[PDB]
Parts: C-alpha cells; structure tokens; sequence
C-alpha cells in the first residue's frame, strides 16, 4: 500500500 | 481525496480476468477470424481496443454473441494481441510483427501500433 | 517466452472497466446492500473478491441478475470496497475503519483486512 | 514498454  | 493505494491490484484484477478466460467462465462473445474462433469477455475487449469499444457501445452490436473480423485478418496476430489484452505482455516476433501491425491498426490498439513501427524502422 | 511488457497497460484496462460502470455499460449484476444497489460487472468483482468468485462460479447463481448482501453489510463500506476494486484506491477513514475491515472480511479481500488490521493497530 |  502506498499514498498515490 | 486521502485515498491509499494498493500498487498491484491492477496487474491481480488482469491475472484474474485472464484465469477466468482460460477457464472459459463468464466469456460471452465469441470473435472469429477466419477459420479460427476466440472466446473472451466484452468488457476487456472494449478496455483494450477502440474498435471493440465502437463495437460493443453500439445499440445493435452490443448484444451480438458471435462477431466476425474482417477476413484480411490473421488468426496468430488477433491470439497474440488477444494475449496482451490479457496479460500486458506482447509477443512481438521478426515472423509475426507485420500481422500483429496490421491486426493492432485494425482494432485501434495505439500502443501496440507505436512498439511496431519503432521495432520496424531499428530493422530498416 | 521473450515477450515485452507494456507497464501501463493493466491500469489503462482498468480505468475503462471503472469507466463503463459509471456509464452503466454492460453492467449485468445489481448487489443489494440493505436499501442501496450497486451496479457491476460480474468478473470485476470475482477478480477481487473471494465471495464473489465462489458465488459467480456456482451454477445457479451465475444465472443470477440481483444478489443480496447479508443484512449486516454496511452500504457505505460496500461501496468504499466497489470503489477500491474498479480503481485499486481505497477510502479509508476513522469514520469508516471498522465497516470497511468487516466488509473486507465478509467479501474475502484479504489485502484490504491486512491493511485495516495494522491501520487499527496503529490507532491503540 | 520494458523487458518483463
Ligand atoms: N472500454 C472502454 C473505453 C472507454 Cl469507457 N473510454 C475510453 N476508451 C475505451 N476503450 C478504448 C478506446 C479506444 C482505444 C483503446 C481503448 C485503446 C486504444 O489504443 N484506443
Ligand atoms: N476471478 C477470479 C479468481 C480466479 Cl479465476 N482465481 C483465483 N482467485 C480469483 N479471485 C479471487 C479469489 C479469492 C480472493 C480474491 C479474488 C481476492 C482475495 O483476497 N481473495
Ligand atoms: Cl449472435
Ligand atoms: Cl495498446
Ligand atoms: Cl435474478
Ligand atoms: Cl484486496
């Protein structure tokens, strides 16, 4: 998961 | 927004879809070219190609099981575009580029057109 | 094989698949959540969702144009999940954790429980 | 496009  | 995203959901979605066609589940249109006939779904279909997108939103077309591609269409470059379209891999071969090309043209596939004609003019 | 990959292409898919459930473009399931419905297509949710798959690849309920969530299944939580499956962004929130976690559970999308569990974790 |  990563902030896009 | 403050969404977080989940980096390899894509590539897992297309994995499945590709699975599900393997498996013959859920595919509901058939496209034949030539003697050959090739079982998919028609939303992938319409999410790789401008031509299957024209097809599929038309009022008549998008309820046909069975749709016949132009008989100047080569059967290995509509399977191996068919298999990019599920996979994101091409194989692109000195022996099935100029089919693959032209199949790509013909089902407005800008992607496949461009890695074509830049593998063609390296050739030349 | 010595196939070549285009890296964009499984988001570009789907984008359009997120594309044609906006415009409701062959669509063929509705999934009851209490008293809201939600439009999909059939493959994009067994593609993401272990519920989904088991339910699509049974026989009888393959067949089906309405299914119906458990009563306990939060609208908002299905929803925020419908989103994340069409677009790989999830909307998570203090305000949402908990229905998101639950229904991430209840539709078996185990990357999403994994990330609600430790987001949970984090906050006692 | 990349060598996968
Ligand atoms: N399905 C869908 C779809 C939608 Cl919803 N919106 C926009 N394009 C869509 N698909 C589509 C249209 C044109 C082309 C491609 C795909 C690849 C390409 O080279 N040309
Ligand atoms: N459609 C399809 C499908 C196929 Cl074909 N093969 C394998 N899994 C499939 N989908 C599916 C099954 C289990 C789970 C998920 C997706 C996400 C998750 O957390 N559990
Ligand atoms: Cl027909
Ligand atoms: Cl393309
Ligand atoms: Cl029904
Ligand atoms: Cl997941």
């Amino acid at each position: 998961w990563v902030i896009p | 927004d403050s969404c977080i995203q989940f980096t390899r959901h894509a590539s897992d979605v297309l994995l499945n879809l590709n699975r599900l066609r393997s498996r013959d589940i859920l595919t509901d249109v058939v496209i034949v070219v030539s003697r050959e006939q090739f079982r998919a779904h028609k939303t992938v279909l319409m999410a790789c190609s401008g031509l299957f997108y024209s097809i599929f939103t038309d009022q008549l077309k998008c309820n046909l099981s069975v749709i016949n591609l132009d008989p100047e269409i080569n059967p290995e470059g509509f399977c191996i575009l068919l298999d990019f379209m599920y996979t994101s891999r091409l194989n692109l071969r000195e022996g099935n580029i100029m089919a693959v090309m032209a199949t790509a043209m013909y089902l407005q596939m800008e992607h496949v057109v461009d890695t074509c004609r830049k593998f063609i003019k390296a050739s030349e």
